[PDB]
């Protein structure tokens, strides 16, 4: 495979850092008040 | 007419159903009545307490609570001599029931009627003509 | 085959792509 | 809920007399009922016998025929106007 | 327990037509049967079969045979009481058919 | 035949299911000894499936490549005795149980309790009402006609919309 | 909160009034009816949408109508 | 506190109700605070434009990631011997087992082997490298940003279309007839006469050459004569090999009919010449409504005319336009119903009339792609009467529809409901009776007691097409008819060799098990339209509720009093009538995939003969064919199949978990809440944590749609691992 590297840093950062970001950033959004 | 909040309370073993935190921070209410004995009744929030003879005084966290025990005595004891207080944290008591001094299904003079509606059920609107339009399907 | 030159500019389009879905969806949250 | 728009020289079609009215026929509001009828069979003889000529289909047909074939479906309109025509008395 | 328990030894089961055993063979199914009808019961609510019994007695009233004792949809407490009953017999009728013609022709 | 299929009487896997049936049966006689309860039982079963298939062979139904009897419901008069008779059997039995308790409704309808009259059945009635039906087609045509089969429109009860 | 109307039918039987577990309800004069009074519903801030008034009325489509609406601690009967 | 944004009484809310029904609410954009019809129709517009950008970015992926892992190579050289690689798999929770037995496909590393035909159509259609995919990968995500910055502009404040404009109806279908529906057509003609037939003569055409190089000899000269028939002189041979130059023709416009009988699939040029004529056809029906030039029709004027004079129908179609024209759910009914039945055709007309080159080689793939497009017509005819409910709760208006079509729907609906349960009764009675017939009479050892009806109908039907198995002769199959004699000339000589070869899945032969299930599939039709007809036409009121269009689509009940009306909602309707499609396709994908594994092994006799009763189909297919797919991992080791016999019990899981949300109801669960809210705040250490939204169980609503999609996610889940899982297992 071409690029080879590119699964093995964008799986990572796609199934546990994106879905971690977005649980805290909805988390802080949509318990605010204001 | 307010809270006496020296009342003493009816003889209690505690229970793990009484009033937990949104009680001492949003709202609690409280019900005072008169017993000519003191005898064995049933708390609503778990088992058996015994009234005072004298007055009473208990505090629920839900009016529906305390409404429960008001008819709970009213007819295993025939007492009717119950008043249900509002009491928010700040100190302030809202007197509640029965809240003209005559019960609701006894009828008293300078009761508004709210919520009544002048023609019978099937006289509402269909939804569709009151679609984008503030006016309400009452009519 | 793939050069991963090729695989670089289908990341910039989609990149593009990316920045005009945010927009998008903002203007349609208000 | 909001005006429905509809295009410049709309009007009411809706009938509840014998036939409608004309102008349920568009720009053949104006044509006699016997030049409907007349029409109507003109249309049928010709579409059917077009028809006729080429029921076995080749890769190369008479493209004429084809054209006239048509005309046997266009007839049953033309008979539906012949008769609200003369039902309006023209 | 799915591959090397109940699709193994349901072999003798779903053999069994055709033998003493085909009994078994019926009950089996007609268990499973009973138990899927069972959830029209318990998935459901009363006040759906209400409406629709409302136009089965308009059919009857059309014809003039609506009876006397007026149709009624099961009361919520027994609709949960006909899907559990209906529930129980068709699962343990599953296992007694898959036991009993399993251990009798190996056994 | 009929659909591409052949009477059961000429088709070689018919005679081969009755084979097959048959065997099955000796099979298990062979465990047997003659006079033994067990031993007559089989003889009587093997006995009823030659009957069977011998009967069903001179029917005229027509085996499918299977060798099991098929059955033709278009409507054709040579096949009338698999669907059709039998249908205008059923729909005099079904018209007569409809005809009979529609007339014992009507009937309870006009008594001193009429629920009563549904969980306690007045049988000398009933009887007299489930004698009745043998001439269903005809009252209830005549029910038809005369206005007291159907009821109008407005006499029923609908919902709002 | 739940929106509780009574509509001009009610016969003022006043059985909804003693139903109610929460004193929604209570009974006002009006010259409609036989019974001269009416059900009205003050304190419908307190009312938890049991519907126990609906099922007390005998009119045959109920003079007394809750609609369920906004969910607040009094109408969900939170204790917590 | 500011979550539901377009609710405030979602967002006073105090519990975690607020969350859930927030999420739940916010594309019923009618329903939020201050919504205006301007407003409403311009973000749905917008969120148009957004979904058209998400369908190309899909499309646009599956591209890019065959392109860059795939062997679309490797598989153009030898269709029938490589296996389609989807994409490539980077699993760290993977052993060494799994990522060597993931290594199929030619290649060195663990790979998911295409289910979608994704090869296939596009190898028919004139792709042949990996280059060609990826700059069709660049232009599909050109596409996608360009539908997204068009969604952006026209919600911009000179760019925001008037309600004069969106309720345009004459211009919209004028153009989405003759452009998007005709003009499209003419162009896909266009491609395959210029690119896709020369790609299958072996001739490379592309963007760098397609000026010079003419699709055909004489070259756009005879159809500016009238020598129209010159473009089908000399078609491809039986014997041309598919993308090479032996065997190969000139002709760009035939009518052959039948299959290419290397490929097995539809002619190209009869694929062409398909879409030239619908082109033609679809352009002359998009000038028929009047815009701006007095000529055409008003659509007003044709409803208000056709009111038949006999009185049977009422005042007609007076009023019907008004009301369409305003009610978008009565628009989302129509359309939903209309893709419904297309998404059927698909279904059904692609498995008999296949069009890609080497498909319907692939069982894999014929049986996923009709598995999955009968699932999405169920989804979209349940949908279709779902608005149509709440057109009638919420945008029907009876002054407005005085003695329509509509409202003599409402004055006679009784009878519409009491026949169909009529209906659905007399089929299941008689459906489940007769299969309960053969079961009991197979089982006591006598299958020649069955009753075993010949389904002659359907064989007489076969027979007027020209199927010669059952000795009709009639119409086609007659030799000498006036049918068949008509079109000697052109369809006949191929269609009558593709229906009579018994080697594809043009008219099936059909059996007693064909017409057992054909009339459970009738019975499940009719059950699931009583479910959503009764729920359309109840929806506004009943007995039990009258005033039900007060409360909305969706609303939990009424209360315990008149007797109980749990379920009494449209939307209940919609919820019960969802386990009935369910079964149906169900039903609908069984037939089809045991009839197809049976004909592929060479063993139709089983399905012939198992198919009349029940236990025949519980044993031989779903038992039978269970084994393949749950030994894909055991003690003994694992192979490729191992992934589907973990979603085959992932889809048992689900399923399963839906039941507790549709047994068990909300009073139970609060209770246990209440306790366990009172043990968190007596916990030490544990109770310094708080909660900012009080814990309460799940609505009554939202339990029963939680419970609906673990019900159906668990049934796709289940079906959809067997279905690929034995295929693959047995290829066959
Ligand atoms: C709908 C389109 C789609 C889908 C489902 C997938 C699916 C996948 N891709 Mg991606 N990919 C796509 C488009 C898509 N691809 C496009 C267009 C490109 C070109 C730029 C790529 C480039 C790409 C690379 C370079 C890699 C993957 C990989 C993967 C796999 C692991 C997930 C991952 O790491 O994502 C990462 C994906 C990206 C960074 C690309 C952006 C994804 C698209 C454009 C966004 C789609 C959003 C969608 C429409 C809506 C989502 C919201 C949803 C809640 C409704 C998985 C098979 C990895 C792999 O092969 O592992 C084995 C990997 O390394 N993809
Ligand atoms: C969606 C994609 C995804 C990916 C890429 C991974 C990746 C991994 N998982 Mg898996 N996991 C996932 C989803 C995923 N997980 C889900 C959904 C579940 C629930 C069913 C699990 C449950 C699970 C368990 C129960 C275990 C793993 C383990 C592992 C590790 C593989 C074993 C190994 O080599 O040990 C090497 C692993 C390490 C040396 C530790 C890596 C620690 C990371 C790199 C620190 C990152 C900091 C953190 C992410 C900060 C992020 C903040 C926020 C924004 C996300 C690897 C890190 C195993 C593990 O934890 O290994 C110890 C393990 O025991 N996973
Ligand atoms: C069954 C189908 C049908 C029927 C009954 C009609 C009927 C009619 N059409 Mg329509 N039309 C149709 C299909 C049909 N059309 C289709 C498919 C097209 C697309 C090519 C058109 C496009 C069309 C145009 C563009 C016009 C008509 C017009 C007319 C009217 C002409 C009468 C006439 O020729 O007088 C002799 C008549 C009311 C004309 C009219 O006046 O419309 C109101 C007109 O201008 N038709
Ligand atoms: C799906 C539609 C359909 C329907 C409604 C019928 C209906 C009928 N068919 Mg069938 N048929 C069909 C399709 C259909 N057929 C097909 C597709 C074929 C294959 C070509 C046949 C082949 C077929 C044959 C070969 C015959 C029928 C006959 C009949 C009639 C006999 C019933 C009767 O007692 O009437 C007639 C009797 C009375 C009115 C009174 C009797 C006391 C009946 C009208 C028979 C007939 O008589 O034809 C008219 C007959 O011989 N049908
Ligand atoms: C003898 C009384 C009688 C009569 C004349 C009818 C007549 C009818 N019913 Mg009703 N029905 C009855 C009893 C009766 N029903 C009973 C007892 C039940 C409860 C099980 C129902 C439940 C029912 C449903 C659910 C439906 C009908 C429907 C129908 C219609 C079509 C025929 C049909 O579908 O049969 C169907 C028959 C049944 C489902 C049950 C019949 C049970 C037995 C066999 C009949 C009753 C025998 C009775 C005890 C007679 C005693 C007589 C004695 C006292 C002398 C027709 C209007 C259908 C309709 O509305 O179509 C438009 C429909 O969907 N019926
Ligand atoms: C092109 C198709 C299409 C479109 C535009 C819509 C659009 C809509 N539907 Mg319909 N629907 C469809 C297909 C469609 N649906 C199909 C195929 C089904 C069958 C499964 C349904 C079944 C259906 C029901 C039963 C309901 C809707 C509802 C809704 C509305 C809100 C959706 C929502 O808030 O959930 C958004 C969900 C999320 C963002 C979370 C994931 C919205 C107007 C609901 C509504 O509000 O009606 C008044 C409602 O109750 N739809
Ligand atoms: C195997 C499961 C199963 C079965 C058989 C049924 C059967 C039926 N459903 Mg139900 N349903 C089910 C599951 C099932 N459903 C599930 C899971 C759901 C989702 C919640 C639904 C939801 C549902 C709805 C919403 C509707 C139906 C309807 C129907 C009817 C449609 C078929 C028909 O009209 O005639 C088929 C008739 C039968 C199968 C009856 C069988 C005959 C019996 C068994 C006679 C045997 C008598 C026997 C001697 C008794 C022994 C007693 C013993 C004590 C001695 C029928 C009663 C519709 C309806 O009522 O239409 C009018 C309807 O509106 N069902
Ligand atoms: C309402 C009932 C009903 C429904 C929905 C269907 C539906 C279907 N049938 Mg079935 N069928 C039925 C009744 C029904 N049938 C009956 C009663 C018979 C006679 C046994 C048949 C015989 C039959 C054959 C032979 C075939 C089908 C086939 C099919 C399919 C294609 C359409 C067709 O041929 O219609 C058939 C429609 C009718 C026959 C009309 C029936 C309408 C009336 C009201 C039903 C009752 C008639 C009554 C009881 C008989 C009167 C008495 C008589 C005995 C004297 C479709 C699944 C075909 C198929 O594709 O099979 C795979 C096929 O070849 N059906
Ligand atoms: C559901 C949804 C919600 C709301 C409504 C909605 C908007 C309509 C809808 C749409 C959702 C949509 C359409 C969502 C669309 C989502 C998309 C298209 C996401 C694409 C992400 C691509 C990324 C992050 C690639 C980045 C590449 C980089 C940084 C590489 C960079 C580089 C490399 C190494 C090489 C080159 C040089 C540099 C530049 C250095
Ligand atoms: C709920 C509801 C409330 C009100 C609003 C609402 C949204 C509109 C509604 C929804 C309604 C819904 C969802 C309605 C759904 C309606 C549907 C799915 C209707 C299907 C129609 C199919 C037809 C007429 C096929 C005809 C085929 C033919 C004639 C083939 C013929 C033949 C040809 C030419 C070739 C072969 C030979 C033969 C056989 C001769
Ligand atoms: C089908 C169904 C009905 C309708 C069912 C009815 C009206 C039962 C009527 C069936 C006939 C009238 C009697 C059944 C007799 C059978 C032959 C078996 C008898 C079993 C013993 C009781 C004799 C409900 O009322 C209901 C209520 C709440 C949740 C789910 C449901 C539900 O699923």
């Amino acid at each position: 495979m071409t690029a080879a590297y590119l699964p093995s840093i964008l799986v990572p950062i796609i199934g546990l850092i994106f879905p971690g970001l977005v649980m805290a950033f909805a988390f802080i959004y949509i318990e605010q008040d204001e | 007419e307010t809270l006496n909040l020296q009342i003493p309370s009816p003889t209690f073993e505690g229970s793990t159903g009484g009033w937990l935190r949104a009680a001492e921070v949003e709202e609690k209410y409280a019900i005072t009545w008169t017993s000519p004995k003191e005898q064995v009744f049933e708390m609503p929030t778990g088992g058996a307490a015994i009234m005072r003879q004298g007055e009473n005084l208990l505090y629920l966290a839900r009016k529906e609570q305390c409404l429960a025990l008001a008819t709970q005595v009213k007819n295993s004891f025939k007492i009717t001599d119950y008043k249900v207080y509002r009491i928010f944290p700040s100190g302030e008591v809202q007197y509640l029931h029965p809240k003209d001094g005559v019960f609701p299904e006894k009828v008293n003079a300078g009761r508004v009627g709210v919520g009544n509606v002048s023609h019978s059920i099937g006289k509402n609107l269909n939804p569709a003509q009151i679609k984008f339009t503030s006016k309400s399907f009452n009519g | 085959m793939i050069s991963d030159t090729q695989i670089f500019i289908a990341l910039i389009l989609a990149l593009v792509s990316l920045v005009l879905a945010i927009r998008l969806g903002r203007a349609l949250y208000q | 809920f909001s005006p429905v728009p509809s295009p410049e020289g709309t009007k009411e079609t809706y009938w509840e007399t014998k036939a409608p009215s004309s102008d349920v026929l568009g720009i053949g509001a104006g044509v006699s009922s016997g030049n409907f009828a007349a029409a109507s069979v003109f249309a049928a003889l010709v579409g059917g016998y077009c028809t006729g000529q080429v029921i076995p289909l080749t890769v190369e047909p008479n493209p004429l025929f084809l054209a006239g074939s048509f005309l046997l479906p266009y007839s049953w309109a033309l008979h539906v106007a012949a008769w609200i025509q003369k039902n309006n008395g023209k | 327990w799915l591959r090397d328990f109940l699709w193994a030894q349901a072999s003798q089961v779903i053999q069994s037509y055709g033998s003493a055993l085909s009994a078994y063979g019926l009950i089996f199914l007609g268990a499973h049967f009973i138990w899927a009808f069972s959830l029209m019961f318990l998935f459901s609510g009363r006040g759906y079969w209400q409406e629709l019994i409302e136009s089965i007695v308009w059919a009857h009233n059309k014809l003039n045979v609506a009876p006397a004792i007026q149709p009624r949809a099961l009361s919520i407490t027994q609709g949960r009481a006909v899907g559990l009953a209906h529930y129980l017999l068709g699962g343990i009728g599953t296992t007694w058919a898959f036991f009993l013609a399993r251990i009798i022709s190996v056994g | 035949d009929v659909a591409g299929l052949t009477p059961c009487g000429e088709s070689k896997e018919f005679a081969r299911r009755l084979d097959g049936s048959v065997k099955k049966l000796q099979t298990r006689l062979s465990k047997y000894e003659a006079g033994t309860p067990p031993a007559l039982a089989l003889q009587k079963q093997i006995d009823k499936t030659k009957n069977r298939f011998d009967r069903y062979g001179k029917a005229g139904l027509l085996c499918g490549t299977d060798g099991l009897p098929h059955l033709i419901t278009d409507g054709r008069w040579t096949h009338s005795g698999e669907f059709v008779i039998p249908g205008l059997l059923f729909l005099y039995v079904a018209g007569w149980i409809g005809w009979v308790g529609r007339s014992y409704v009507l009937f309870a309808r006009t008594a001193d309790k009429p629920t009563e009259k549904e969980i306690i059945i007045d049988v000398p009635v009933a009887l007299s009402f489930v004698s009745t039906g043998f001439i269903w087609p005809f009252s209830a045509f005549k029910e038809f006609t005369s206005g007291n089969l159907i009821v109008p429109a407005d006499e029923i009860t609908v919902s709002p919309r | 909160s739940h929106s509780v109307k009574v509509y001009d039918t009610c016969i003022g039987c006043t059985q909804c009034v003693r139903a109610c577990p929460c004193d929604v309800l209570e009974m006002v004069s009006w010259d409609g009816c036989k019974a001269g009074q009416i059900a009205s519903a003050p304190r419908t801030e307190d009312c938890i949408g049991c519907k126990r008034c609906e099922t007390a009325c005998p009119t045959d489509f109920l003079s007394v109508r809750v609609y369920l609406g906004g969910e607040t601690t009094r109408s969900m009967g939170l204790a917590y | 506190t500011k979550f539901p944004k377009f609710s405030q009484a979602l967002a006073q809310d105090p519990a975690t109700r607020r969350i859930w029904y927030g999420l739940a609410t916010a594309h019923d954009l009618e329903s939020h605070d201050g919504m205006t019809e301007e407003n409403l129709y311009q973000k749905i517009f917008a969120s148009h434009f957004g979904h058209l950008a998400v369908i190309f970015l899909w499309t646009s992926g599956n591209l890019f990631h065959v392109a860059w892992q795939g062997n679309f190579e490797q598989w153009v050289l030898n269709p029938l011997k490589v296996k389609p690689i989807a994409h490539a798999i980077w699993d760290p929770h993977f052993g060494q087992p799994a990522v060597k037995a993931f290594t199929k496909g030619g290649v060195s590393y663990p790979v998911n082997i295409a289910t979608s035909g994704v090869y296939h159509w596009w190898y028919t259609i004139g792709m042949r490298s990996n280059t060609d995919l990826y700059a069709g990968s660049l232009f599909l995500l050109f596409l996608a940003g360009v539908f997204l910055f068009a969604g952006w502009l026209h919600l911009q404040p000179k760019f925001r279309p008037g309600l004069s404009w969106f309720k345009n109806n004459e211009s919209r279908l004028n153009h989405h007839l003759s452009g998007l529906f005709g003009f499209s057509s003419l162009a896909w003609s266009a491609h395959l006469i210029h690119v896709a037939i020369p790609e299958a003569r072996g001739q490379h055409v592309c963007w760098d050459n397609f000026t010079k190089v003419a699709p055909h000899p004489a070259g756009l000269q005879p159809f500016f004569t009238g020598n129209w028939g010159a473009y089908a002189a000399s078609p491809d041979t039986t014997n041309h090999i598919f993308g090479t130059s032996e065997g190969a023709g000139t002709a760009i416009l035939t009518f052959l009919g039948g299959f290419h009988p290397q490929t097995q699939a539809l002619w190209l040029t009869d694929i062409a010449h398909h879409h030239l004529a619908i082109g033609v056809v679809f352009i002359f029906a998009g000038h028929m409504y009047r815009t701006n030039w007095g000529i055409g029709h008003s659509l007003k004027e044709i409803l208000d005319a056709h009111r038949p004079p006999g009185g049977r129908l009422g005042a007609g179609h007076k009023g019907i336009f008004e009301t369409l024209t305003n009610s978008l759910h009565f628009q989302l009914g129509l359309a939903l119903a209309s893709l419904g039945v297309i998404t059927s055709l698909v279904a059904q007309h692609m498995y008999a009339l296949p069009s890609y080159a080497f498909i319907a080689k692939d069982y894999v793939t014929q049986s996923a792609l009709y598995t999955h497009h009968q699932y999405i017509a169920g989804f979209l005819m349940v949908g279709a009467f779902a608005h149509g409910a709440i057109f009638f709760v919420r945008d029907y208006d009876p002054e407005q529809n005085k003695n329509n079509v509509l409202a003599r729907i409402l004055d006679h609906k009784e009878a519409i409901i009491s026949h169909l349960s009529w209906v659905s009764l007399f089929l299941g009675f008689h459906t489940l009776g007769i299969y309960v017939h053969n079961d009991v009479v197979v089982a006591f050892g006598t299958p020649e007691k069955q009753i075993l009806v010949e389904p002659v109908f359907a064989q007489w039907i076969q027979a007027s097409s020209g199927k010669a198995l059952y000795g009709f002769d009639v119409l086609l199959s007659s030799t000498n008819s006036v049918a068949a004699n008509a079109s000697s000339n052109i369809w006949l000589p191929g269609w009558l060799e593709a229906i009579n070869s018994g080697k594809n899945s043009l008219f099936l032969p059909i059996g007693p098990g064909d017409f057992l299930i054909h009339h459970a599939i009738a019975l499940a039709l009719h059950t699931t339209t009583l479910i959503l007809v009764k729920g359309a036409l109840d929806a506004r009121g009943s007995k039990l509720m009258p005033d039900k269009k007060d409360f909305g689509y969706a609303f939990p009940c009424d209360g315990p009093g008149r007797g109980g009306t749990c379920d009494i909602s449209a939307w209940d309707a919609f919820y019960l009538s969802m386990f009935w499609m369910l079964n149906t396709i169900g039903w609908v994908t069984f037939y089809w995939h045991w009839k197809h594994i049976t004909i592929w092994q060479g063993n139709a006799g089983q399905f012939n003969e198992s198919s009349t009763y029940i236990m025949g189909w519980l044993r031989d297919y779903l038992w039978l064919n269970s084994s393949p797919l749950i030994n894909g991992y055991n003690p003994f080791g694992m192979n490729s199949l191992s992934v589907w016999s973990w979603m085959f019990l992932f889809g048992h899981l689900i399923w399963a978990t839906g039941f507790m949300f549709l047994i068990s109801w909300r009073g139970y669960w609060q209770e246990l809440i209440e306790t366990l809210v009172w043990a968190h705040e007596r916990t030490p250490l544990a109770n310094l944590v708080r909660w900012k939204d009080k814990p309460v169980a799940l609505s009554i609503v939202q339990a029963r749609l939680v419970g609906l999609i673990h019900f159906t996610a668990g049934y796709i889940f289940t079906y959809a691992a067997f279905v690929i899982a034995s295929t693959t297992g047995k290829f066959g």
